């Protein structure tokens, strides 16, 4: 705008949550679609949902990872990443069915002199890897859902050798995606690049996808959010940098079925 | 009943025919359609959306993230190539495992105009000007930035816009190219070079790395459905 | 109950639409040809799926 | 009868 | 309003330009692409376009029958010491590789099936005897149906599974099934599991795959053939071709790259570079 | 307006002449043909012609199916040391002599195909044993898809290339294709190569053979037996049949005079003379 | 399902049906035609253009460039033939292989006029009167002018005009000929003669060459479609 | 006689078929319905009847 | 004669009712295909056979 | 969608126009059946390629 | 004719 | 309907 308005700045607001950002490169929406609750037409179960508003859908920071030469790329699972996330998380917990959206804002700012490119990809059923040869499909609950901490691309796939006790965790191998696909055409998915030349963040705006209205958030992941480095990062000339990568996620028209007792899961 | 008379093909199975078959599940309630985010139409549509190019198929960089990252530096100026691709979507290594590549590859034909993207993944500090190249077929494929710069060419200046885009146009004798490679349809030649050169200031980064992506334009099809070669079951 | 539909004519003969007719026998969908009638759309969901739209002739980032 | 495309 | 079979758009005259629009210049980093055509770049002539993307579109891309299975049944001579060969197969498009390659470019999907069978037989021993045409029974056995035990017990009465009755020698059998899953589409991927593990419930309970939904997903093929033990013994081949007919699929995926290891999206070790060499500089 | 089953001009009387009018004095350096009819030359009745072209049309001279070429295959004992025989044709009118004249009157075509083939099988050995009767399978393989190397390899899937199967006995089998060359018209004759020698590349790279445009024009036809091995051996083969329909034909040229010589207009010596004797003033 | 009763022809193979089968490429992207130069509708219009007769099929000139050169010189006046020709255009040695014998060899019937234009090559100071002829079939086939004199002909003057053509009119007792030599469709006698005699100057060559023409006329028709015996492939 | 081409399906027997047959006994003259008390139109009809559970099933 | 009816369309073509052809062959009924046009009807016979219309918010007994 | 044209009837039986009736049943035209409906045209671009129009009563050379 | 439903 | 010539 003539009065000074423009793409590279913005401000985010849900709840008692405000982002500002001087160096955005515009929103990504997924697939041109905004969340929003589930319709009656397309309705299944019959009780009155529980629906949180502004104490659910507000932004949660996870904690922040960092970014260095070594870093082969790191992945998140929604809802799993907010599972113990205030009231999103309790929420999620008291009932058997859950549906949400999601406002993902990935922060990482450098300066003028350093180099690198965050390729920020948003996965419909990531479905990852895992470890072994000699068995498939048997990663563990336990090793599938690291919750707020996340996991970790390898660049090298070297599988579990101790057959009478099994790791049973994925191995991401990141130029196939983790998932025997090649890295370069994840773009196809929803995505935002972090060139630190360009811009200090990611913001992708993730409605509910899945195969059916709503589901067993806790038995089942909807969205992947994948990081990884598509230009190593660089600074003047130190052997060594380091910069952080700060992940931020907001839960956006979250809706709730089935109230009973607490889940209380074996995450060890 | 009525005189028939059977024609030949009668009783045979065309695996691409189309024909009414009696319901094994008569009444069955079918589960109605939601509202699904990202339905797809055409298979073109996904070959319009930008896919990261493997340039480096070197024997240390290819199958790994490396093969990616094509790099530059801030050395003195030089007329001598930074990359150089065969226009054959299907079937040059670096373009046959791409979106558009991957899609092409259950085609027989192509026809229309592809646009390559270049990303300057280097500090902010780091200037320069590149020669972005295509040059149609029928000459010597150009090793030097005199050649180059005859034929379809965009010269990009590194500023605040991160990437350039060049449109290569489609130019063919045939209506339609194969998806192999065939001298009789092939498309050209596309080259990369330094119009000036990269200048960095001192405490910057004297080497960065730029990302190449491939997309069809809306003027692209392809025709003849076939099995790929990408993908196979031995036993 | 004949639907009757035009032919894309593509290679003519040395011979105005050409047409084809078509009777579902019946009761379950299922059991129908598949019409090949079928919509095109546009890629933007996939290919322009920001926020903010984008002109093509100004610069992206502003 | 005859429904026409 | 656009059908598939429309030309796309014509190729319009464009002139020398001196301009402050930049159609060359961009960021990708925004997660678009760049919607340029020719004329943007370079000074293009009026072309009249009449190519088509008809092909292309989803139906088309998928309108062909695939063979997803071969089950193998025998008629063996009454005196043998082993039973007569029926056969039981676990539904799927997951057991051969290249529909499923096609059906994995997408996460979701919508399809009416088309079922095609092509049935062979032969002769297995040295031995000069005959068989007499063979009748072949295909009962769909839905998951909670009794699976049959042997090849001539009580299920193969089929009062309320559907059977085909296949004689040798005619047209391959064919059937349409509607869309009969229990989500509103078949989800080609589910990163998730079936089960959660309870802390208070032992770690045997709660345990289940990664990525698989409904253990009998679909049921059971069950084939036979309905001709009694024969005293030369003859072999027969069942083989299943797939047509996903009336299809609708969402979200796009890229395509599996290297050798599929399994049911799910797993790999395995010494198949994971596809990539040939090439020279950087060479074209 | 004017059908090609319409009757030709009548004749009209004609009477005697004493004119300056020359209808038979003409000049054929010119390139043109003099259009005269015998009312021209001698006195005519009144005619009231019936006859017409109608046989004589483009589509009327090829609307019949030409046998293009004979495939074999077979099916041996399991215990054989050669492998099953499957065939691959590399698709063309030019491996028999008689449609491939016809269409060479005429240097650029464009036609939609119907494809007819006829199967017939027969035993090998002076053997007593028997076969069921086979299944065949006839898969095109378009240029870039892979080629069978074995019988029964993953590639006869087809998940995407166009299959036939046929089962012995039944009607021939039949296809329609349409027209599918990736220029405007099929060329019969192509004065070219695919590759231009560059002075600066060495001799070998630059060359190609005359008149050959793409290398795979138009793929192969792969065919096999569906069936098992069978302890009795029986050998078959498809004949294949060509019928160009909805035809249009350009420029046209003389018939070939003397023995085709491969796929080109290359001549055999001692074919070369294909008149006979006769002399200037012998009836 | 509906009473069908399967009639005698069912499931042979004529190779001259005409029937619909499935289509093996749904939905292909046809390429479109364009404008070619050179159409034909029907195998009477090549019939209609002039090509050159073989007359001289003797044992040396034949199967060589002198089997189409007609020799002549200035000679006193005869009577005698300088060529004799039976009216069998698919059959007669000098005729079937000219572009409407030919294409007769590809059918069973003709009917209609032919027309006979021949070509005189020699100098411009060489003069002279010939007269062509053409005899109906049923007597003693003419071998002196006399006889042909007394039949459909033309007497030609060499002069600036230098082409002359003479028009075979249709007259036989069928509807139609075979294209075969048989006594019962026998078309008649072509035969040219010295009318004067050619008369050259001094300095001036006293031989020189006529070539000849055949063509059809516009009411000349050919039915029942067979394989030639211009054409075949032992193994 | 009309030209007819066989499509794949034919001659098979699928038990869920639903096709017209020729009647073995023509022109039979039909005994009537009469209006018998309890007629089901669907067997959801039976479903929403209630039927009394047998909650305790031990060995004994 | 023939008879046109409209078919429940559930999974629905990239591609108004869509409807089939029924012609019946012969005369006696009993050669005829089912229809599968059936009506529904309300359980109360069987699930609420009582004299007294029973209110489902009052007392059963009163 | 029925076509309905007319035979050329030659040999007549000792027996107004007769007709013949088509139906496409495939939606590719190259499914379809050979018309034979053509048309003829004149010779005169093989026969005439001259550029001044000739008259045949007329001196060819003038 | 045609009896619609 | 009858497409009549
Ligand atoms: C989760 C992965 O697999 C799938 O999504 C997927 C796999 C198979 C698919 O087919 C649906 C299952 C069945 C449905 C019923 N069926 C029948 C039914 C009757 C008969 C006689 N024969 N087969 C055969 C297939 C549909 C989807
Ligand atoms: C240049 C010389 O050859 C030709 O011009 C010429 C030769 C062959 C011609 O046929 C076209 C090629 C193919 C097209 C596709 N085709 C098919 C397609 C599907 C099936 C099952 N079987 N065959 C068979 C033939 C057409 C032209
Ligand atoms: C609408 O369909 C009215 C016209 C029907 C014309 C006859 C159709 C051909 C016979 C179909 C019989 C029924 C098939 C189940
Ligand atoms: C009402 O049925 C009038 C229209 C009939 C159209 C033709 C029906 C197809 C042929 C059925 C023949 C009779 C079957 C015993
Ligand atoms: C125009 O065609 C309307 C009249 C149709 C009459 C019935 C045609 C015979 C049955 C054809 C069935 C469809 C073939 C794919």
């Amino acid at each position: 705008e003539a009065c000074g308005y423009s793409d590279r700045v913005l401000q985010l607001t849900l709840g008692n949550s405000t982002i500002t950002t001087q160096e955005a490169a515009n929103s990504v929406v997924a697939y041109g679609r905004w969340p929003e609750y589930l319709r009656d037409s397309e309705a299944n179960p019959v009780d009155q949902p529980t629906e949180p508003d502004v104490a659910a859908c507000r932004f949660y920071t996870l904690d922040t990872v960092s970014w260095t030469k070594e870093s082969r790329g790191w992945w998140w699972k929604l809802p799993d990443a907010l599972r113990d996330m205030g009231l999103f998380g309790q929420n999620m917990y008291y009932h058997y069915l859950g549906r949400s959206g999601y406002t993902v804002h990935v922060q990482c700012n450098a300066s003028k002199f350093h180099q690198g490119a965050l390729g920020v990809f948003a996965v419909p059923e990531m479905c990852l890897a895992g470890d072994s040869n000699t068995t498939t499909m048997h990663t563990s609950y336990q090793n599938a859902n690291p919750g707020e901490k996340g996991g970790t691309f390898t660049g090298t796939f070297t599988p579990d050798n101790n057959q009478t006790s099994p790791a049973r965790r994925f191995c991401p191998v990141d130029y196939l995606l983790g998932n025997g696909t090649l890295l370069g055409n994840a773009f196809v998915f929803p995505h935002q690049i972090i060139n630190l030349r360009t811009n200090n963040c990611a913001t992708l705006v993730l409605p509910y996808v899945n195969s059916l209205s709503i589901d067993s958030m806790v038995k089942h992941n909807n969205w992947g959010i994948a990081i990884l480095p598509l230009a190593p990062l660089n600074f003047a000339s130190e052997s060594s940098p380091e910069i952080p990568i700060t992940l931020t996620i907001a839960p956006m028209c979250c809706e709730f079925n089935g109230l009973r007792n607490i889940t209380l899961p074996r995450l060890q | 009943g009525l005189p028939v008379m059977n024609t030949p093909g009668s009783n045979q199975y065309l695996t691409a025919d189309n024909f009414q078959s009696p319901c094994a599940l008569p009444e069955f309630d079918v589960t109605p359609p939601i509202d699904i985010p990202g339905e797809v139409k055409n298979m073109m549509e996904l070959a319009e959306i930008d896919t990261m190019i493997p340039f480096d198929l070197s024997a240390t960089k290819k199958n790994t993230m490396e093969m990616y990252r094509v790099r530059l530096s801030d050395k003195p100026h030089t007329d001598d190539p930074i990359l150089c691709l065969s226009l054959s979507p299907a079937s040059d290594p670096r373009l046959s495992h791409t979106m558009l590549g991957e899609i092409l590859n259950y085609y027989t034909h192509w026809a229309g105009s592809l646009k390559f993207t270049f990303l300057f993944c280097g500090s902010m500090m780091a200037t320069g000007k590149l020669l972005v190249s295509y040059a149609p077929p029928g000459a010597d494929p150009p090793k030097k930035r005199k050649e180059a710069m005859l034929g379809t060419h965009v010269i990009w200046d590194i500023g605040l816009q991160s990437s350039c885009t060049m449109v290569v146009p489609w130019i063919s004798n045939t209506t339609y190219r194969q998806t192999i490679d065939d001298s009789f349809t092939e498309g050209g030649y596309i080259s990369v070079f330094y119009q000036t050169r990269i200048v960095v200031p001192l405490s910057t980064p004297r080497e960065m790395d730029i990302l190449g992506f491939v997309s069809a334009c809306n003027d692209f099809s392809v025709r003849l459905l076939r099995d790929t070669t990408h993908i196979e079951q031995k036993a | 109950g004949a639907q009757v539909s035009s032919q894309k004519v593509g290679a003519h003969e040395n011979s105005s639409t050409i047409n084809y007719t078509t009777i579902n026998y019946y009761r379950d969908s299922a059991s129908n040809a598949a019409s090949k009638q079928d919509f095109s759309q546009d890629p933007s969901k996939f290919t322009e799926p920001i926020k903010d739209v984008l002109i093509k002739t100004a610069p992206m980032l502003n | 009868g005859s429904s026409s495309t | 309003a656009a059908t598939s079979r429309d030309a796309l758009p014509n190729t319009e005259a464009s002139g020398p330009t001196h301009s402050k629009e930049i159609p060359a210049l961009t960021a990708v980093e925004t997660g678009a692409t760049n919607p340029l055509v020719p004329s943007d770049t370079v000074q293009t002539r009026h072309v009249v376009q009449h190519r088509s993307r008809s092909e292309s579109s989803i139906e088309s891309f998928f309108a062909r029958g695939a063979c997803v299975t071969i089950m193998t049944v025998d008629n063996p001579a009454s005196t043998t010491n082993k039973d007569k060969l029926f056969a039981v197969w676990k539904i799927t498009y997951k057991d051969t590789v290249q529909l499923r390659r096609k059906l994995e470019f997408f996460t979701y999907s919508r399809f009416d099936m088309e079922l095609t069978f092509v049935v062979t037989a032969n002769f297995t021993e040295t031995n000069n005897g005959h068989a007499l045409n063979q009748v072949y029974q295909i009962m769909y056995v839905p998951p909670g149906a009794p699976v049959p035990e042997k090849w001539d017990d009580y299920t193969w009465q089929t009062s309320s599974n559907p059977s085909i009755f296949y004689t040798y020698g005619t047209a391959p059998a064919r059937i349409s099934v509607p869309y009969v899953g229990i989500s509103n589409a078949y989800s080609h991927f589910y990163d998730g599991f079936s089960k959660v593990p309870l802390k208070d419930q032992s770690a045997a309970l709660g345990d289940s795959l990664y990525g698989a939904a409904s253990l009998n997903d679909f049921g059971i093929l069950a084939v036979r053939v309905v001709n009694d033990h024969n005293p030369t013994k003859v072999t027969s081949k069942i083989r299943v071709y797939l047509k996903p007919k009336h299809i609708r699929v969402w979200c796009p995926r890229p395509p599996r790259a290297v050798a599929y290891y399994g049911p799910g999206v797993d790999y395995k070790d010494g198949t994971l570079t596809p990539l040939s060499t090439k020279d950087l500089t060479t074209y």
